[PDB]
């Protein structure tokens, strides 16, 4: 895929690839690990989407595919806002940090409290956090 | 635990009832708890704290809820009104008639977890049974 | 009677969450994409 090719470092992906790979295979962990540090963002959808064709076990061919649907070209902060936007009940755009860890721990694909509150504190000091501006961080 | 696999299902529903806030108006709890299947007396409801919590919520539910039977207050009017197959009419007749939150789009929605196709018989026990299974 | 409000005080409040339930479920295709890039962020 042109889409592919264009956002990652194409000497990064063999070499991430090499860091983890055993007997010529990548653990579809280890690839979501190397996506991520390529500037890509799996979720689970796209973990279990490439387990249905390949398995646990990727050759480099199969984690160079796992890499294309990683893509996510539509993400945008409109798309991202969608939770908060539900439960932000003034109408202000604020949510304080208890709300957030509370929406990220409890669905989707969710983080841990720690991962949840890291996040957070990594992004502002304050209690109340503009949901826009911290999609518009993790985006970027 | 039993208790501790429905700490997730009570965390969701006191976020979902109380839209993501740290206390839970009364009327809401109310609701919360209902939705659960927990009925109180008016004296569990005098001490009942004005102020609540995530908390206070999690401790009242894992010991409040009927782990075997989350619905017996529906499986409860089958002692005074035994196994029936109330006609899909008189059943709406029932909810209608008894002063009810639930507009007939939301009959709609009871009706889509209980029915499910059949259209034709519906018993007190399935609708327990088909409402525990949606929990 | 009683067991009747019983009954239907529970059959009203178990619709209720599955409403609530069903329209966070609607979003939860975009919570997943703000998971993703802070797992991304975090790596």
């Amino acid at each position: 895929i042109q889409q592919l090719e264009e956002k990652v470092d194409e000497s990064d992906v063999r070499i991430y690839f090499n860091e983890k790979s055993s007997g010529g295979k990548i653990s579809i962990d280890n690839a979501s690990y190397n996506a991520r540090k390529l500037g890509l963002a799996p979720s689970s959808i796209d973990e279990k989407k490439i387990k249905e064709l390949y398995g646990d076990n990727l050759t480099y061919e199969q984690y160079l595919e796992y890499l294309s649907i990683c893509v996510h070209d539509k993400d945008n902060v409109e798309e991202l806002i969608k939770m908060f936007a539900h439960f932000d009940n003034n109408c202000t755009g604020y949510l304080t940090k208890s709300q957030m860890k509370n929406i990220l721990t409890t669905w989707g694909d969710a983080l841990t409290d720690q991962e949840a509150i890291d996040a957070l504190n990594a992004f502002s000091s304050e209690d109340n956090i503009d949901y826009k501006l911290f999609c518009e961080d993790i985006l970027q | 635990s039993m208790a501790s696999d429905m700490e997730e299902k009570f965390r969701e529903a006191f976020i979902l009832f109380s839209s993501c806030s740290d206390h839970i108006e009364m009327y809401k709890f109310f609701e919360l708890m209902n939705s659960f299947g927990i009925i109180l007396t008016n004296d569990e409801k005098a001490a009942l704290p004005n102020d609540i919590n995530m908390d206070y919520w999690l401790n009242f539910a894992k010991k409040h809820y009927n782990y075997e039977q989350p619905f017996k207050h529906i499986n409860n009017v089958n002692e005074q009104n035994t196994n029936v197959q109330i006609k899909i009419d008189n059943f709406l007749g029932i909810m209608k008639a008894l002063d009810t939150r639930l507009t007939e789009s939301d009959l709609n929605i009871l009706l889509q977890i209980t029915n499910p196709e059949n259209k034709s018989t519906l018993n007190l026990k399935t609708v327990s049974q088909k409402l525990t299974e949606s929990i | 009677s009683v067991e009747w409000e019983n009954c239907v005080s529970v059959i009203e409040a178990a619709i209720l969450k599955h409403k609530y339930k069903q329209k966070v479920n609607k979003n939860i295709p975009s919570l997943l994409r703000v998971q993703a890039h802070i797992r991304k962020k975090m790596v």
